[PDB]
């Protein structure tokens, strides 16, 4: 999946 | 009164530093790929950034990907030349405290044009006199400077969540007589849409230079690679919309 998507659904 | 002015200021990213290695004999290579480095690294922070954006999470995470995917270069571009103004009063391109663009490093970087295109935007907010709060507002704009032209997932409220940051920009100016601010308004806007036109040249250049990117030795960090992957070929197909405001 998607780097740019880790970080919209990471905490932070 | 504005309602999102001291959200804006919280939420502003700190500076990124390049790493660049000053020392070095600079070369095309050296300086796209140290730009690129620089550019993965903001752009984590423009995430976090545009999260924290009251609202942006309240879109589709399909939305979201996208207006991030459209918007970064914008974003980036026009926080370089604040950045530019603030400290070195747009005679050079500030693109991190470590890796300051003179005319020798413009020329060296094989996008001359497109540098003193970006000095002459950093110059606008010299001749406007551009307010921090100005600032903050316009950036915040340009997360909804450009969308697909088959439209979003949740294009209603994309557009009511854009009225209202279009609101606050004209409150912020207003807080900051009606005639004056109404043509305040017309000039500040007028300069967002004037992006629009740098920034699509710089795509251009973009792909060209990721189309090319191995024969050149430079490099590109995953997550941009990812991104202009995603969105690079739509923009220059055609396939999405700028919004303006004039
Ligand atoms: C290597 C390359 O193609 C160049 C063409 C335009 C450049 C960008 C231009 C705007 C920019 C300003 C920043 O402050 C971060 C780096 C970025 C985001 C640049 C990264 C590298 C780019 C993408």
């Amino acid at each position: 999946q998607a780097l740019l998507r880790y970080l919209l659904d990471k905490d932070d | 009164i504005p309602i999102f002015l001291s959200v804006l200021q919280s939420i502003e990213p700190e500076v990124v530093y390049a790493g660049y290695d000053n020392t070095q004999p600079d070369t095309s290579a050296s300086l796209l790929t140290s730009l690129n480095e620089l550019g993965e690294r903001q752009l984590v922070r423009v995430v976090k950034w545009a999260k924290a954006l009251p609202g942006f999470r309240n879109l589709h995470v399909d939305d979201q990907m996208t207006l991030i995917q459209y918007s970064w270069m914008g974003v980036m571009v026009f926080a370089m030349g604040w950045r530019s103004y603030k400290n070195v009063n747009s005679r050079m391109l500030y693109f991190a405290p470590d890796l300051v663009f003179n005319e020798q490093r413009m020329q060296k970087s094989t996008m001359y044009n497109l540098c003193v295109r970006m000095r002459h935007l950093s110059q606008e907010f010299v001749w406007l006199q551009v307010t921090q709060e100005e600032f903050l507002c316009m950036k915040a704009l340009l997360l909804f400077s450009i969308i697909p032209v088959e439209g979003l997932k949740n294009q209603k409220y994309f557009d009511e969540l854009r009225m209202n940051y279009i609101k606050e920009l004209d409150r912020v100016i207003s807080f900051q007589n009606p005639t004056s601010s109404s043509q305040r308004f017309y000039q500040l806007t007028k300069l967002l849409d004037s992006l629009q036109d740098l920034v699509r040249k710089l795509h251009q250049f973009t792909f060209d230079t990721f189309v090319q990117s191995q024969s050149l030795s430079v490099e590109f960090p995953e997550m941009m690679s990812e991104i202009i992957s995603a969105q690079v070929p739509k923009i220059l197909a055609g396939m999405v919309k700028p919004l303006l405001f004039h």
